RNA sequence: CAACUAGCCCCGAAAAUGGAUGGCGCUGAAGCGCGCGACCCACACCCGGCCAUCUGGGCGAGUGCCAUGCCCCGAUGAGUA
RNA sequence: AAGCAGAACUGGCGAUGCGGGAUGAACCGGAAGCCGGGUUACGGUGCCCAACUGCGCGCUAACCUAGAACCCACAAAGGGU
RNA sequence: GCUCGGGGCGUGGACUGUUGUCGGCCGCGCCGGCGGCCAAAGCCCGGGGGCUCCGCGCCCCCGGCAGCCGUCGUCGGCACGGCCGGUACCCGCGCGCCGAAAGGCGUGCCCCUCGGGGCACUGCGCUGCAACGCCCUGCGGGCUCCCCAUCCGACCCGUCU
């Protein structure tokens, strides 16, 4: 089910609603880059 | 002026933003020249900052320990001032509430009808003001 | 006349045109921002969404045997926190207009 | 099918104009679009208000390329041997009477595609030369 | 309070290492977070700084939020607090009254902000520890509502009201 | 996704119905079907287009459908109306009937007030809290044939004939029509007088003040 | 809460009594870009905030940029209270387009008052620097004080802004006390007309 | 995905009430994790090694 | 009462064509630090329409013929030397 | 010391507009077909100038330079009951 | 039997502009449910303790309880609009009946066993609907200059660099 990845190859993700955290800074100092996996789901739940 | 600031429990304070958008209530709990414990009989209670909201003239004569129930208590006692307070006497917004509702057919026929009526009650008081003028 | 009633010779709720869609360096016409008048907040201009948009204009030329000329347009979407709307209208509205009255219609009504 | 894309066509225009720069100010410099060669142009860095440049992007639907706004095909006809073949198409083909044929032979060719009922332009341009503003 | 402020969370985890007989407890420090995004990044850094476990030998059990503490009402919060400010750390003790925990961050964070010019690489603080109306030892905000608690001087004080206007 | 729901977890029940109520006679259609029409000698060229047929009967079923519901909020027979777009817009009014074409019969009474028999759109329209009884009102004659405005085909007349120029293109009052519309006015006026002072009421106009919000005026 | 004040579909006259300078600036120089026709009244009585000392030193030094380096034809500072005032709005408002040029037109400035407008000028939604503060928040300067240090239109200006006020405050005071004595005997003559039920529907409409 | 977390429930019952008023945590059990990734790009490829 | 810590403000801080937080002006800021929402917003991003290019198809059995044609794909396209 | 001379790595400019930094070849955001509609980035939301004179909590009173956005348009030792 | 014209009847076609609608895409505001987070703020009842030791009062904890809460996840329902297109071969759908209309009308099976539900069962033919103006009177329009609005405007291009 690593062949069950094998996929299309690009989701076209929209730009989030609401838009994004900023850029500059990773997912602790209150930006949005990096590991979070309760806050991934909002966020591609914008890019619907 | 920073609002009513102050060191005692009882006194009433107005909307100027919340949420709750109504609502009146009383501080039960007194805590720097911002924050306030507000709360009111039947609804639920916030301490919040409150840099921009402002109280009220009347007072009701409340003590420490405040639960829920306690409020309810006094509120039974009052009473009566509230209805008042409504049109005229510090509030003056709930009032108005009653105005946006009046726009509704009947409502607006009959409200066009209070004025026509006025209308009359104005031409007779300036004949009697006018004879004595001229 | 037909279509004649009682009074009000203002059928409408005011609204002004400020400007157009717009950065700070560039602007798009293809979309124009209205404030409307008497319209404060972001849920108040949420109703204006889908209705008629009226400039009327005189000129001094005829056409069809009237000085009288209207471009007619239809509200999009509302835009900020002030009561500000986007609009689009059939041919683009002249950029002189920056200042000026528009009327915003009750005309097709959702409620 | 074909009628929206007409529609698209006519409407929306990349009518833009594809000027040459300072051609304003340089009479003798042609109007006609020749690309800035050089990297020091505005206009090749593709700055915006300086006139954008001729892309194929801006090119219509294949369908409504070289036609008359009319939806039909232009064809310039020289003589009345090549109406025949516009005979086939009908409504799809025009026939406009070329620059080079006089008076007398305009007036047969028009005659003719009356039969085939491509009467649109071809009338209009010979009865400009008989004498009609 | 309404769109967070800054909740405390209690941060439950372990220590994972070696099937072997030992292992490390978790330890904490009760930190203010924005939830599990802000809360992962400092659980493994007060393990590691002080002690040192590693990141990925830091495992995090589970995060447990906060419920109302001091029922709406008012207990003296007990903060040891460091700022850094052109240098390393410097300590500060203030004892304050508060709502709950969250307005408990937004106190001390506003003054850590103000005086000791601070943003998020400064650190939380060292231990909370409420403490009684009469109890509570420094001064300013405490003092207001400890003459209250015990009253005689509720009705001391309580001619401003009206008079804010004029009467 | 209420409404749609039958349909969406089904797949089709409603055309089931038809399938099996048409094999209930026996054995019909599958035999039938391969049969049944025309085709082979053509016109002009390869004729590769379009329409009658299939194509229209989902297609004017799918039209009905918004005169009720979508547009309507809620709106019973008799009910009052402002008409806030068309020519009468301003006029409040009473609703006799929804038509076929989805426009709607009104009728004030013509003498209080000048709107005629008349269509307008319900899309226009603000449902009104108040209602005014149409218990006993010959709404009946006035039909979707009933409006058809005659064309400048030629005279008005039978057909066939040289005609002249007196026609009323995009316009017509047929006689009748003012004939009718005081017999069905008059049932109305009952109603109106039965509440105090809605007769005048109707024909002043509302209109929206500087400073007032149609949004918080909803009715 | 909802602007009371501001753009209006006729009504925009505006109160500068003990209103802050730039605060009220600002807000005027978008109505003028949005068509509206504003006329400015009480154009010396407007404060700014802060001492004395900073306000004055601000045009102190455009002054002393003003002064030197000299052709004319350009670099200059105004003396006055009211062409202060309209030099702020030109700066508020793009000078550099016609557009800009029509809507600095629509700005008319009038000390004490203009010839008789006997609707009273009224207050812009909290926009005063009297109220903003909870009284002092330190010193504030009218631009009275600030224009008789920088010369002439102020001096002949201040002996006759008195003599406007005098005259206007006398008939004003008159015709109100007449005014007032209409509504008391309106309730008296809304009940002597046999007796009311809509209109005492309209005190609960407030 | 809901019983992994209702075994938790059942298991522990030291984890929540008296820790809010201290730090560290004691015993009991432990929740696992397994978790597959979805990753986005949020920056482009502008200015990066 | 004393010694400190560090914020802003003040001093230290003086140049020439007059002058520049870009401007106006701003003092419970429109300042300064910070939080929370809402909102504004590039030829970017998405969806749709459409152009060419590239890629993969497809359709000639002749007797309409461009079969280097026509038609379906989807992705891509700045551009000096 | 230098907007200096010379290397190491990388990205840009050169071959780069557009949006942002008032303004700027190189910084920031992002590489750009042609359009409609949506949605953002950078950066903003008193007015210029599209957009909250929005909410919240502090600090600041500057007659010898109040203060006001990386690069960047300078600035320090040291002093203040 | 056909065609041109006339007679006689029915349907209504002429650029271009406008409005209604179905479908697709996208935004828009608002309302509702359940679970997570042992669930518990909470209130009444009950019990004990501390602090206060001037007592009110304050706090803390535990057992029964209307209750309603911030945050996480998910589902559910409405009300509107923009834009594009009218779906030109399997997207959609009709072909017996009634019903202006929409819409419904078989039967077996099973769950519910109530209200209702889900589930099974024939082949062909085929993709744009409502309305207004006028086409000629007369006029929409296209194009150029100008004025007003708006904007990159690094001076115009080339070259060197």
């Amino acid at each position: 089910f690593k062949e069950a990845n094998n996929f299309l190859w690009p989701f076209k993700l929209k730009a989030p609603l609401g838009g994004l955290k900023k850029k500059r800074n990773h997912y602790v100092e209150g930006g949005d880059a990096g590991n979070r996996e309760n806050y991934i789901n909002q966020l591609v739940r914008r890019m619907n | 002026m920073p609002f009513k600031r102050f060191v005692e429990i009882g006194r009433v304070a107005l909307v100027n933003y919340g949420k709750d958008y109504g609502r009146l209530v009383v501080i039960v709990d007194v805590v720097d020249q911002n924050r306030a414990l507000v709360d009111a009989p039947d609804m639920v209670r916030c301490q919040i900052n409150f840099k921009r909201l402002s109280l009220t003239d009347i007072k009701i004569d409340i003590k420490r320990v405040p639960k829920k129930t306690t409020l309810i208590k006094a509120m039974e006692e009052a009473d009566v001032k509230n209805k008042w307070e409504n049109s005229s006497w510090g509030k003056k917004l709930i009032v108005q509430k009653r105005r946006a509702s009046l726009n509704d057919f009947d409502r607006f026929k009959v409200m066009l009808a209070k004025i026509k009526r006025g209308g009359a009650i104005r031409q007779e008081l300036a004949k009697l003001k006018k004879t004595a003028a001229a | 006349m037909k279509g004649r009633q009682g009074q009000r010779v203002r059928l409408y709720v005011r609204g002004t045109i400020l400007g157009y869609k717009r950065s700070k360096s560039n602007q798009y016409e293809n979309t124009s921002l209205l404030q409307i008048e008497g319209v404060n907040t972001k849920e108040e201009v949420g109703w204006y969404a889908g209705k008629r948009i009226a400039y009327v204009y005189k000129a001094k030329t005829k056409s069809n045997d009237s000085t009288i000329r209207c471009i007619w347009g239809k509200v999009t979407r509302p835009h900020g926190n002030s009561g500000v709307v986007r609009a689009k209208f059939r041919s683009n509205l002249p950029p002189t207009s920056m200042g000026k009255k528009v009327r915003v219609f009750m005309y097709p009504s959702s409620i | 099918m074909a009628v929206p894309l007409l529609t698209k066509k006519i409407v929306k225009k990349r009518v833009k104009q594809f000027k040459r720069p300072h051609s304003d100010r340089y009479i003798g410099l042609k109007t006609s679009w020749r690309r800035p060669k050089g990297i020091d142009s505005r206009v090749r860095r593709k700055f915006k208000g300086c006139t954008l440049m001729p892309n194929i992007g801006y090119g219509s639907d294949k369908k409504t390329r070289h036609y008359l706004p009319n939806k039909f095909k232009k064809f310039v006809v020289h003589n009345v041997s090549e109406l025949e073949l516009l005979m086939m198409h009908n409504r799809t083909y025009c026939a406009e009477i070329a620059h080079n044929v006089s008076t007398r032979k305009r007036k047969e060719i028009v005659e003719r595609a009356a039969q085939l009922d491509i009467v649109v332009t071809n009338k209009l341009a010979r009865l400009r030369s008989q004498e009609d503003e | 309070m309404g769109a967070f402020r800054f909740h405390q969370y209690q941060v439950v985890g372990r220590g994972l290492p070696t099937p072997t007989d030992e292992h490390p407890k978790i330890y904490r420090m009760k930190l203010w977070a924005t939830n599990e995004v802000r809360a992962k990044s400092k659980f493994w850094y007060f393990l590691r700084k002080l002690k040192k476990v590693k990141k990925s030998n830091g495992q995090i059990l589970a995060i447990n939020e906060i419920f109302e503490k001091n029922p709406t009402t008012i207990k003296n919060y007990g903060i040891w607090l460091r700022y850094q400010s052109r240098t390393g750390y410097h300590n500060m003790y203030k004892e304050y009254r508060d709502t709950t925990l969250n307005g408990a961050v937004e106190q001390m964070y506003t003054e850590m902000a103000s005086r000791h010019r601070v943003r998020f690489p400064c650190i939380q603080i060292i231990k909370t520890a409420t403490v009684h109306f009469k109890l509570c030892k420094r001064d300013n905000t405490k003092q207001f509502h400890k003459s209250d608690i015990k009253f005689p001087l509720v009705y001391r004080k309580v001619r401003p009201p009206t008079r804010k206007l004029k009467t | 996704m209420a409404p749609t729901s039958k349909m969406a977890l089904g797949i089709k029940r409603a055309s089931r119905s038809h399938t099996y109520h048409r094999r209930g006679l026996w054995a019909i259609k599958a035999k039938h079907g391969g049969a049944l029409p025309k085709a082979e000698k053509p016109a002009a060229i390869a004729e590769p287009k379009f329409y009658p047929a299939d194509d229209v009967k989902p297609r004017t079923v799918s039209t009905r459908k918004p005169h009720p519901t979508k547009l309507r909020s809620t709106i019973t027979p008799g009910t009052v109306l402002i008409l806030l777009a068309g020519r009468y817009m301003g006029k409040r009014v009473v609703f006799l009937k929804q038509l076929q074409s989805g426009l709607l019969l009104i009728t004030g009474p013509f003498k209080i007030n000048g709107v005629p028999i008349r269509r307008v759109n319900q899309a226009y329209v603000i449902a009104t809290s108040t209602k005014v009884d149409i218990s006993k009102v010959n709404v009946q004659k006035f039909d979707d044939k009933y409006f058809a405005r005659e064309k400048k085909t030629r005279a008005k007349k039978t057909e066939g004939e040289l005609f002249e120029s007196d026609k009323e293109a995009t316009k017509n009052l047929p006689d009748f029509k003012k004939d009718d519309q005081k017999v069905i006015d008059a049932e109305l006026i009952k109603a109106i007088d039965a509440v105090p002072d809605l007769k005048n009421y109707l024909g002043a106009r509302f209109s929206l003040r500087d400073g007032d919000k149609p949004h918080e005026m909803t009715f | 809460m909802v602007s009371g004040s501001g753009v209006c579909a006729k009504r925009v006259v505006v109160d500068a009594r003990h209103h802050m300078l730039g605060r009220l600036a600002s807000i005027v120089a978008k109505e003028l870009l949005n068509g509206q026709r504003v006329v400015v009244v009480r154009c010396e009585e407007i404060c700014m905030s802060g001492g004395l000392v900073r306000q004055k030193m601000k045009y102190l030094r455009f002054l002393r940029k003003r002064m030197n380096t000299k052709p004319s034809h350009g670099p200059i500072h105004f003396r006055a209270p009211a062409k202060i005032l309209w030099r702020t709005i030109r700066g508020m408002i793009p000078h550099k387009t016609a557009r800009g040029e029509a809507a600095l037109a629509r700005l008319k400035a009038y000390e004490g008052v203009p010839p008789p407008y006997d609707r009273t000028k009224r207050m812009v939604i909290p926009d005063a620097l009297k109220v903003l503060r909870l009284q002092p928040g330190h010193r504030y300067c009218l631009l009275g004080q600030l224009s008789k240090e920088v010369g002439w239109n102020y001096a002949d200006t201040i002996r006759e802004l008195e003599e406007k006020r005098k005259e206007k405050a006398k008939v004003s005071y008159d015709r109100r006390k007449q005014l007032a004595k209409l509504r008391v005997k309106a309730e008296k003559a809304a009940e002597e007309k046999l007796g009311t039920q809509l209109e005492i529907l309209a005190p609960i409409k407030y | 995905a809901e019983q992994y977390a209702g075994e938790y429930e059942a298991q522990d019952k030291e984890l929540v009430q008296l820790k809010r008023e201290a730090r560290m945590k004691g015993g009991f059990y432990v929740s696992p994790e397994a978790k597959p990734l979805f990753v986005v790009r949020i920056r482009g490829i502008n200015a990066m090694h």
